[PDB]
């Protein structure tokens, strides 16, 4: 052994243990999710209130890339910020040469290739985040999830972090109960509920809900934060279902 | 025991990191197979979407490298996409510099050389993938060339890759021993696809619905993948005879 | 243990021990408190001397007219990070004629620290910082850890025994947040909060360091006789 | 092995902590700050009697208003002194004035954590930097390989230091004359030195606003040693 | 960034260079290849040990043209050989033909390949090549020649030799049969006989790879009208040409 | 600078070099010594662009002195002149070439022979019985071509040189303020102190 | 580039690669220097496991750095060449820019600085060499003798020895060298130096080399005979 | 990161020795013996090839003796491939010197350069040293005929007679016994072959296991000739010195 | 061909009294025969009781003043808020100017 002491080393069963250990940091993070709706995507995340002294609404976690893409992650927050900074550079350079804003699948591969690059050498460490991201491009809505290995796929809904199992089952019900699809507004409400449900595995502390969305009809295909009345209404709808 | 961690020789002249990269190649538990027609080259691969939250249209191990070249990969998707991006870059650059489309066998050689380098240079790890390149080459005709983590490559009459490659391989060998020709003697690619699926069914002893397969077809001047519905139409024709 | 030789190695439970050890250097550091109202933000720091012949090591560093910080941990690392902040504040003023938002400063520090946690040969920073400022959205307080986590707060404390100060501020929250237009009262609540973390020694005139920034108040540092008033 | 820039589980840099051990093996150096000047004294510690001890240079001028004493791996100090001299002279070129003692000290200390895998290891020497400027008068700093520097009223470094520092704790007060500081350095050096203190195996220096930095002649120091002997014999 | 700037091959207390010894062990496992020098030619030969019967093994070329008058074969790691062939073809141009307007003599091309192999044995962050080469060639002033190059970069000229698996037996077989009056056809016949011993299965034109350095082939030049240009001396024998000589066996 | 002459007689080499240094409108100096001793039996005189002359000469001198110490040995005049030529040939394709012409007079202790090398700023080297740079040859070579003998003594060399300098002082428009004369022979290098 | 920190601190504050460099010095042939009133002598031990050696051409142990300064050493011979080349280059560079040859102390400070740099630069090991550097400052008649070691510390010595068995010959010099009266002639100084080596050498044969340096670039190596007369006269006063 | 796999090729042992230099010297002690002997009228180089074969093409083979220029040759003991790297470098230094000064490079200046190159690999760069010891035979008009050796440390020394490779202890004792200063090249030729004859690990010394060279001013009038002996000429000198 | 310089007119005047100093400038900014502005201030308070004007090409003048103000800021940061004396400011400005010796700030500076 000693195969797990250095990134990019294959174990005798063909595994990269440092990547698997990165996944442990992810599983240790707060719960974050995304829901692909009819003409858009919704992102939501649980923010643990470690103390009264945290200024409410003020430690924003969901991040925009360009103007049409939202990103949320669980695990090591700084690693996620590093990945989004890179994503912002990739988006800028794509738009600079090709004019059109980067399509979501194209953007997914840019993040994927970069994250995968950090599994090729022992001089770097894998990313300790799983990232849920997406938005609207010329072919419609797209939701993706990307892991520390560089692995990503497109999703109907996605979840990561500590309450991932609970969120998944919730997400599966929605897929079954709505083959035609979910409206963006329905998706916001559902997202609030699922984060409330998943917060059981994290019940020690209270939390603060944070939601965002990009919808062709509701935001003109731009990424926006769900604030004020529409946020409250989703918090209320969530409170009801956990009661 | 550090000769196990990086690509240096063990006392028996072995490269363990390369051997373990071959082992990673089967981690997706997917089998693929490729055969040649008179005019076409067909590749099929099992498709497994084990999670209902997945968008199945985004789950794929078949890649359109250039207009004329397709690639199926056996191995984890991050390494697969690394290889796919590189192969796309190399094919485009080749056309820019030399004024003609990169041949399937030349791309395979190039990707095999890159792989050879990872087995000799310590700072790079091998990619845990096997790459099967297909086209209908303008000089060589229907072509299958396959690369592995040792930097080995060779052309094939037909080939198979994955956990159950041996069963498929022996099944294919038995057919070609019989027919005594290097290819499926069929006019249409539709029939070459049906042949390919049929012999995978026999060899794995399992049946397929339209969502259990992935199919790629190379013809003169293009490579394309089939939709679930084109595959359904294939399956139907197989059952009705 | 087998996983703590460098910053580029996760442990089997997904931990980064070199970063955790860096965090440990802050814990050994002398206590410093930060808190704010809606008009002002205050830093209080207990300075440490080496012995009776020695000076008390300064803990508070000005970054710009509207921004500054206090440190606990490796002081040379605070110098590197505050220098970086000065430059970024400066860049924003010179290029955009714009005072750097405290929130933006926090993001920049996070990203600078993060790079030293993901590559070979580096080491994480071994210092924690409390950043106060007054910008276009009012008074702000930030806490920085060398894991790269930066958090916006009404009040906090870091260093040895910071837990006492921190609990105090947690109870007082509803009082001190309202101390608007009265710099001296805010500082008092700060000196009271830091007192919940003293033992053996008390606040003396070469011991105590205070800084304040707010509505019509450039970031200014008080030491020596200028803190007698609050002792 | 392990990186040269590794933290220990207590949050200390191994290499810095270990250089501190090398410094403990160094010959003793002492400084005392008064309102009339700062004194710097060192134990020379020649390894053999054939070694010409006035070739031992552990007190060093940085500029007219700044002096320096060292203890530890003293070969390591040469690039630090070179940097300090360049920084003092460069500041005067750019600003037509004397550089502050603290600014000079900070500039030397910026060198210190510049090691990695930049130099390959921390410095194995500690410095006492003494001088005068108009804004903060007479000053004495202790510069460590950790990059930290502390200001002191009086300070000892090297192998005799915690015996010497206890002494300095007792004897220093804010009214010491320059003469009193000189005798004190001599007396504490005499205390902690293996060999018998004389003018060839210890060395004194001061910095005054008026005359700047001066290393004392052996004849001048011989007189102060004599004068010390007599005041001790007188109680 | 490659941060392995230190040697991965070093001397052990007994004076051994382990990685070179281990490269030589990898060569030992390799399929047998041989070469024989005649008075009017050289032959190099090996077995095309096909990895599956679905593999088209004519697309895997173990015997390689380096210059029109120089060819190579190997035993050991095939991929290492393939990249060395690319580098050898190139260095024949860059460090010789682009300077002197003619192809290098065999011994100097061998020298260049050998140097490349030596450097993989001392440069930072690489392992040695896991191959031994046999390089046959002709040039005007040295005539016909045959060299072996090993993983260390050492090279030696031979009258005849073998490398890989069955080399100890093949070399004894060659010592009996070699003399300084062989004509190229004799050396081909001996090569085929020698190679049969180390081959288990099928033994025919499709499983044997054989090339010669002999007479100039004006028919393979591709153009006429320059008297001094008479065609390459390297020629790979066809499947059929090998089988014709296997009846005469 | 201006006039530099050399003549190789039976047993020595004599270099004569003008003393004037002129900055445009004023003769700034009238005792300038346009020469450097490269080794005990090798002397180099020089003329060309201001600054570059002395910089080049001291650079060459430093290099030959380094060689002498490293090997405990004096390079032959031929070897020194080849080293100097290569430096000028490399310099001519530089970003800013040394604009410096030199004479190298050396006594070869192994062959027991005086040798005179003329090298211009392009790295054009020639070994000569007598030589010059600039316009000096135009006024003096017809005299040297007439009177020169390979068996002349040192004193006859100096007398022929006096005649050359007299012709220069007559027909040349510029006042070069006389010459400093140095002799290189088996005993080393010395300066004739009245000329 | 290869960057590895080879010289690093140990938990007890030791740099072992520097300390092991000194062990290489201890193993080297003995070297000694002694200053007279108006000269300095450098004596070197030659290990006599090597006959069939050609002494005309075999690298000599004392090296001229300039015409007025010499350097000898104990330790790795190959390493010493690197320092000698650098010192010679620096001596010429000093002449070129300052228009004065190096002082003996300046040259020592330079060599010592090179040695120190190699104890805290990545990718290099320390020099396994200690040196004795002797001569006279330009236009000065006071003799100079300095010593350097692998760590880069240097100092001035009335007399000093380095290399194997230098403990013994230092013993001898400390009891036989009087500072108030240095060997007042070349003769006395050379005799005191040969005596010091005889404590340690074996045959006073071609085992002992002696180089005398006087003011004004007056430097000469004694031959086998002249040393032999010193060896001779020394033992004849012994039996007494 | 990568540190884990670094052997550290340039460190002292606790006794102040260079591990890799010592282990390279151990490697060299298994190489075929090479001998150089210096006479008043020339130099001899003699070396034994390692365990051969009947199929080796001897007359086109070189493994021990190499020309650096017309006045200087080397005998190699150790890794041949390593030797050729250094040999080509020395050939270039010699031509650089000839170009610069228009004089042939003095023997020692060449030897010192090659030795400095070897020294560098022991102090910086983290690479393994060259597994090679050289004997240098050459002539220049300053010191005349000269013999040197260098080894993986980059140390070099001058000799009247010397051996490197296998059995140097035995060889050196034999040379020391019979060597005399006034000896001539033809006498040196015999001493060299007699010494190899006695120290060889082979059963007998034959022409096909030797390489041989002389540097003589047996080139007509004040000039030097190098002669790398052909296989037939080695065969004749074995008979003539009565070893076969 | 691009000319990187221009001339914005302006006249400035500095006079030192016994215990005071004045720095005056007109407020007109011009190019060629046109007025760009009738009030574009050209004399600046730089902190530490120092006033500055860099007259000539206004882009270079603005760049220089901006760099000097910044140098005052960093002098405070680097030297314990020590006041930058006028002689020290002057030497500092020499170095700012001479740093562009081969592509000068096309201005006449007075402090």
């Amino acid at each position: 052994t000693g195969y797990d002491l250095s990134n990019s080393v294959f174990s005798p069963d063909g595994r990269n243990f440092q990547v698997e250990y990165a996944v442990k940091a992810v599983e240790n993070g707060t719960t974050s999710i995304g829901i692909k709706c009819n003409d858009g995507v919704v992102f939501a995340v649980e923010k643990l209130i470690t103390s009264k002294l945290l200024v409410p609404q003020k430690n924003v976690k969901i991040q925009v890339v360009d103007r049409h893409i939202g990103c949320v992650y669980s695990g090591l927050i700084p690693d996620g910020r590093h990945l989004v900074n890179r994503g912002r550079e990739e988006a800028a350079s794509f738009k600079k040469l090709y004019k059109t804003p980067i399509p979501i699948p194209a953007f997914a591969d840019r993040l994927g290739q970069y994250v995968q690059a950090h599994t090729l050498y022992n001089s770097v460490r894998p990313f300790g985040v799983s990232t849920i991201f997406g938005g609207v491009d010329k072919n419609g809505a797209h939701l993706y999830m990307l892991e520390p290995s560089g692995s990503y796929w497109g999703y109907k809904g996605a979840a990561t972090g500590k309450g991932r199992q609970s969120a998944k089952a919730e997400l599966e019900k929605l897929v079954d109960h709505h083959p035609e699809g979910l409206s963006a507004r329905e998706a916001v409400k559902q997202a609030a509920k699922i984060i409330y449900l998943a917060h059981e595995d994290n019940k020690e502390k209270d939390f603060e809900l944070e939601i965002s969305w990009c919808s062709l009809s509701e935001t003109n295909g731009l990424h926006k934060f769900v604030k004020g009345d529409l946020l409250q209404e989703a918090i209320d709808f969530a409170q009801k279902e956990i009661n | 025991g550090y000769d196990r961690h990086i690509t240096i020789f063990s006392p028996e002249g072995r490269l363990y990191q390369v051997e373990y990269a071959f082992k990673a190649t089967n981690q997706t538990n997917i089998n693929s197979l490729a055969v040649r027609g008179k005019d076409c080259t067909v590749v099929i691969s099992q498709k497994k979407v084990p999670d209902k939250l997945l968008d199945p249209t985004t789950v794929s191990y078949i890649f359109c490298i250039s207009r004329t070249i397709g690639m199926v990969v056996n191995g984890p998707i991050p390494d697969a996409r690394n290889a796919a991006l590189r192969a796309k870059a190399e094919a485009a650059e080749f056309r820019y510099k030399y004024g003609y489309d990169m041949p399937c066998d030349v791309l395979a050689k190039r990707m095999a050389n890159l792989s050879q380098i990872y087995t000799q240079r310590a700072y790079m790890r091998p990619l845990g993938v096997i790459l099967t390149f297909v086209s209908v080459d303008e000089e060589l005709g229907p072509s299958i060339y396959k690369t592995d983590p040792a930097g080995y490559y060779v052309g094939y009459k037909a080939t198979a890759t994955g956990p159950k490659q041996q069963e498929i391989t022996t099944n294919l060998e038995n057919h070609f021993k019989k027919s005594k020709i290097d290819h499926i003697n069929e006019e249409s690619w539709e029939k070459v696809v049906e042949f390919a699926i049929t012999h995978m069914i026999d060899a794995l002893g399992t049946e397929f619905s339209k969502n259990d397969l992935e199919v790629g077809v190379a013809t003169k001047d293009k490579f394309f993948t089939l939709s679930a519905e084109n595959i359904e139409e294939r399956l139907v024709a197989i059952a009705e005879q | 243990n087998n996983y703590d030789g460098d910053t580029v190695t996760f442990s089997p439970t997904g931990r980064l021990f070199q970063v955790e050890y860096a965090l440990e250097a802050i814990k050994q550091g002398s206590v410093t408190v930060g808190l704010r109202s809606n008009t002002h933000a205050v830093l209080v720091a207990l300075k440490r001397n080496a012995d009776e012949l020695s000076s008390y090591q300064k803990k508070i560093i000005k970054c710009d007219e509207h921004m500054g910080l206090s440190l606990a941990g490796l002081a040379p690392d605070a110098r590197v990070l505050s220098n970086y902040l000065r430059q970024q504040c400066n860049y924003s003023s010179l290029v955009f004629n714009r005072k750097l938002a405290v929130e933006r400063a926090g993001h920049l520090l996070c990203d600078k620290a993060q790079k030293n946690t993901q590559s070979y040969g580096g080491r994480p920073y071994g210092v924690g910082l409390l950043i106060i400022g007054y910008d276009k959205s009012g008074a702000h307080l930030l806490e920085f850890q060398p894991s790269g986590n930066v958090t916006e707060l009404y009040g906090t404390a870091i260093g040895a025994r910071s837990q006492g100060a921190k609990t105090y501020l947690e109870r007082t929250l509803d009082t001190f947040i309202k101390i608007d237009g009265n710099p001296d009262e805010l500082i008092k609540a700060g000196v009271e909060a830091i007192s919940q973390s003293l033992r053996d020694e008390s606040l003396t005139v070469d011991n105590l360091s205070i800084a304040i920034v707010g509505k019509d108040t450039p970031f200014t540092i008080y030491d020596g006789e200028a803190v007698a008033k609050y002792i | 092995d392990r990186g040269v820039s590794t933290f220990s589980p207590e949050g200390r840099l191994f290499q810095v902590e270990y250089s501190l051990e090398a410094i403990k093996l160094g010959s003793t150096a002492i400084g005392i700050a008064t309102k009339e000047g700062v004194v710097l004294g060192v134990e020379k510690r020649a390894t053999s009697p054939l070694l010409e001890s006035d070739s031992i240079e552990k007190i060093v001028e940085i500029d007219r208003h700044i002096g320096c004493a060292m203890s530890g791996l003293t070969a390591d100090a040469r690039s630090m002194i070179e940097h300090a001299r360049t920084a003092a002279v460069t500041h005067n070129l750019y600003y037509d004035e004397d550089i502050n003692v603290e600014s000079l000290t900070q500039s030397v200390c910026d060198l210190a954590l510049r090691f990695g895998e930049l130099m390959s290891r921390p410095f194995g020497v500690a410095l006492l930097i003494a001088g005068h400027d108009a804004d903060d008068g007479y000053q004495l700093f202790h510069a460590e390989p950790s990059g930290t520097f502390y200001r002191y009223n009086a300070k000892a470094i090297g192998s005799g230091s915690e015996g010497a520092q206890a002494e300095l704790l007792n004897e220093w007060h804010s009214s010491l004359t320059l003469k009193e500081a000189e005798l004190l350095v001599l007396k504490i050096l005499k205390q902690v030195m293996e060999e018998k203190l004389d003018e060839n195996n210890a060395q004194l220096s001061c910095i005054t606003k008026q005359d700047g930095f001066k290393i004392y002649d052996n004849e001048k120091t011989a007189e102060l040693i004599k004068e010390l002997k007599e005041k001790e014999a007188a109680e | 960034t490659d941060r392995y700037s230190f040697s991965l091959t070093t001397f052990s207390p007994s004076g051994k260079l382990g990685q070179i010894d281990y490269a030589l062990t990898a060569v030992k496992q390799g399929v047998t290849s041989l070469g024989i020098k005649a008075t009017n030619g050289v032959v190099i030969a090996t077995e095309k040990k096909s990895s599956s019967p679905l593999a088209m093994s004519e697309t895997l070329s173990k015997v390689s043209l380096l210059t029109p008058d120089i060819g190579a074969v190997y035993s050991g790691m095939g991929p290492d050989y393939r990249v060395l062939v690319d580098k050898s073809r190139k260095v024949a141009h860059t460090s010789y033909k682009r300077i002197y307007g003619e192809y290098p003599p065999t011994k100097l091309l061998v020298s260049e390949v050998a140097k490349i192999m030596q450097e993989a044995t001392q440069s930072g962050g690489v392992r040695p090549f896991g191959v031994s080469l046999l390089i046959a060639g002709h040039d005007e002033f040295n005539g016909f020649s045959l060299y072996q190059v090993d993983p260390s970069g050492s090279y030696f000229p031979w009258k005849a030799t073998a490398i890989g698996k069955g080399s100890v037996a093949a070399k004894t077989f060659l010592e009996k049969r070699w003399n300084d009056e062989l004509e190229l056809e004799d050396a081909i016949h001996i090569a085929l006989l020698t190679l049969k011993e180390s081959v288990e299965g099928e033994f025919n034109g499709d499983t044997i790879e054989l090339a010669i350095i002999g007479d100039e082939n004006p028919d393979l030049l591709g153009y006429t009208g320059i008297p001094t240009d008479k065609g390459p001396r390297f020629r790979k024998l066809t499947s059929q040409e090998i089988n014709d000589r296997l009846e005469a066996l | 600078m201006d006039i530099i002459l050399g003549i190789r007689v039976q047993d020595s080499v004599i270099l004569a070099s003008s003393k004037a240094v002129t900055r445009g409108i004023s003769v700034l100096k009238d005792s300038d010594d346009k020469t450097r001793q490269l080794s005990p039996h090798t002397l180099m005189s020089f003329a060309g662009e201001a600054g570059d002359t002395v910089q080049f000469a001291e650079y060459i001198q430093a290099n030959i002195q380094l060689y002498s110490i490293r090997e405990d040995y004096e390079l032959s005049p031929q070897a020194v002149s080849s080293f100097v030529r290569q430096e000028l040939a490399k310099s001519i394709r530089s970003r800013r070439p040394y604009q410096v012409n030199v004479l190298i007079g050396g006594y070869d202790k192994k062959k027991n022979k005086p040798e005179l090398y003329q090298i211009d700023y392009l790295g054009t080297k020639v070994e000569l019985p007598y030589g010059a740079h600039g316009y000096s040859g135009f006024y003096t070579f017809s005299l040297l071509d007439h009177h020169y003998r390979p068996d002349m003594t040192t004193e006859e060399g100096l007398d022929l040189l006096k005649l050359c300098v007299q012709e220069l002082e007559k027909r040349m428009p510029m006042d070069f303020k006389g010459v400093i004369v140095k002799i290189v022979d088996k005993d080393g290098i010395r300066q004739v102190d009245d000329f | 580039g290869y960057d590895r920190a080879l010289s690093i601190f140990s938990p007890d504050g030791h740099i072992f690669q520097v300390e092991y460099a000194l062990e290489a010095v201890k193993r080297g042939t003995c070297a000694v220097g002694v200053k007279g009133k108006n000269c300095v002598v450098l004596g070197c031990e030659r290990r006599s496991t090597l006959k069939l050696q050609d002494t005309r051409i075999t690298p000599s142990k004392v090296s001229k750095i300039d015409s007025h300064v010499v350097l000898s050493f104990s330790g790795l011979n190959a390493d010493s060449r690197i320092l000698i080349e650098k010192a010679r280059v620096e001596a010429q560079s000093h002449r070129l820019t300052l228009e004065d040859p190096v002082t003996v102390e300046y040259l020592t400070r330079y060599v010592a600085g090179v040695q120190q740099r190699y104890t805290q630069s990545g990718g290099v090991r320390p020099f396994g060499v200690s040196t004795l550097i002797a001569g006279f400052d330009p236009r000065d008649d006071e003799p100079k003798l300095y010593q350097t070691e692998p760590s880069g510390i240097y100092s001035s010595w009335s007399a000093q020895t380095i290399g194997r068995n230098s403990k013994t010959v230092r013993e001898f010099l400390e009891k036989n060298y009087d500072r108030k009266e240095p060997p007042a002639t070349v003769e006395e100084c050379v005799k005191l130096t040969v005596r010091s080596l005889l404590e340690v050498v074996q045959t006073g044969a071609k085992n002992i080399e002696i180089t005398v340096v006087k003011p004004d670039s007056d430097i000469v190596a004694l031959s086998s005979e002249e040393i032999n007369q010193y060896v001779t006269q020394i033992e004849q006063e012994k039996q007494e | 990161g990568s540190r884990r796999y670094d052997s550290r090729t340039t460190i002292f042992s606790p006794e102040g020795r260079l591990y890799q230099v010592e282990y390279a010297l151990e490697s060299i002690s298994h190489a075929g013996t090479a001998i150089g002997i210096m006479a008043s009228d020339g130099i001899v180089l003699a070396a034994e090839r390692k365990v051969t074969s009947t199929l080796l093409e001897q007359d086109t083979s070189t493994e021990k003796l190499y020309k650096l220029n017309d006045k200087i040759a080397v005998a190699v003991a150790g890794l041949t491939a390593d030797a050729e790297i250094l040999i080509n470098t020395a050939r270039i230094h010699a031509q650089n010197y000839l170009k610069t000064y228009n004089e042939d490079i003095p023997v020692e200046i060449l030897v010192r350069r090659l030795s400095d190159i070897k020294q560098g690999y022991t102090q910086h760069g983290g690479l393994r040293p060259f597994g090679v010891s050289f004997i240098y035979a050459g002539y220049d008009d300053r010191y005349g005929y000269q013999l040197y050796t260098s080894n993986p440390s980059g140390n070099y020394t001058g000799w009247k007679a010397i051996s490197v490779g296998a059995n140097t202890s035995a060889a050196q004792t034999l040379l020391q016994m019979d060597y005399k200063d006034d000896m001539k090249v033809d006498d040196a030729i015999e001493l060299a072959l007699k010494t190899l004859s006695k120290t060889t690990d082979s059963s007998a010394l034959t022409y096909d296991r030797l390489e041989f060279a002389t540097i003589r001013k047996g080139a007509n009038d004040g000039e030097v000739y190098q002669k790398i002996f052909k296989p037939q000429e080695i065969k004749d000198i074995l008979v003539k010195t009565g070893i076969t | 061909q691009f000319n990187p310089y221009g001339d914005n007119g302006g006249t400035i005047l500095g006079i030192a009294g016994e215990d005071f100093a004045v720095l005056a400038g007109d407020t007109r900014n011009i190019t060629d025969y046109s007025i760009n502005s009738r009030y574009e201030p050209k004399v600046f308070d730089c902190g530490d009781n120092i006033v500055m004007s860099a007259n000539g090409f206004a882009a270079d003048g603005d760049a220089l003043v901006k760099r000097f103000k910044n140098s005052v800021k960093w002098y405070h940061f680097d030297h314990n808020d020590k006041k930058l004396s006028i002689n020290s400011a002057a030497r500092n400005i020499q170095h700012l100017l001479y740093g562009k010796r081969f592509f000068p700030y096309y201005v006449h500076t007075i402090i």
